[PDB]
């Protein structure tokens, strides 16, 4: 997790009267605030692909370049589908569901 | 097409080495075409 | 004919949960794919003229 502190919101300063002037009340109301925190954590995307010894031999072309590419790609697409509409249960929640929530 | 691989080939055609080596079977033996001598006729 | 291989369409990874860490599911589900072929051919055109 990574927790950062979000500064608390503004609180007004009281308008003291004229009778108050000359008394402890002249100093006015206390303005008091507590820092709040926002927490960041991580989810996981993972995929597996498996060239058997034999497919490699049963092809005129190599076939593992594709695997590794289609591998990296699968991860990129996945972050993407989810960052859009990711429900958020074990997937990153996403901009279009983040919106529904708000 | 060897589909157990996770990255299979397009069609079996890319899983073969089409080799152009032409082989033929034992082939009948020709015996009487040439046992006989030849008369070089030069007229009908 | 000239057959060229077309690469397969995109595949998706599996967001995998906290529960799965330390289990076979941690790694995801297979990203499978298949190359496909596009075959090219020529159809003849002709003309004859005589003088």
């Amino acid at each position: 997790i990574l927790t950062m502190l979000v500064e608390p919101d503004a609180g007004k300063a009281t308008w003291v009267a004229a009778s108050t002037y000359g008394t402890d009340t002249t100093t006015g109301e206390e303005v008091k605030g507590a820092l709040k925190e926002i927490h960041f954590s991580t989810y996981k995307l993972a995929a597996k692909s498996f060239i058997t010894d034999e497919t490699e031999e049963d092809a005129i072309f190599s076939l593992l370049p594709l695997l590794r590419k289609r591998l990296i790609e699968a991860h990129a697409v996945s972050i993407e589908e989810a960052f859009m509409t990711g429900d958020g249960s074990g997937k990153p929640k996403g901009l279009l569901t983040l919106a529904s929530e708000d | 097409v060897n589909q157990s691989s996770s990255v299979e080939v397009s069609s079996e055609s890319y899983e073969t080495i089409f080799s152009q080596r032409i082989i033929r079977d034992l082939q009948k033996e020709l015996v009487v075409g040439a046992l006989f001598e030849e008369l070089p006729m030069s007229s009908k």
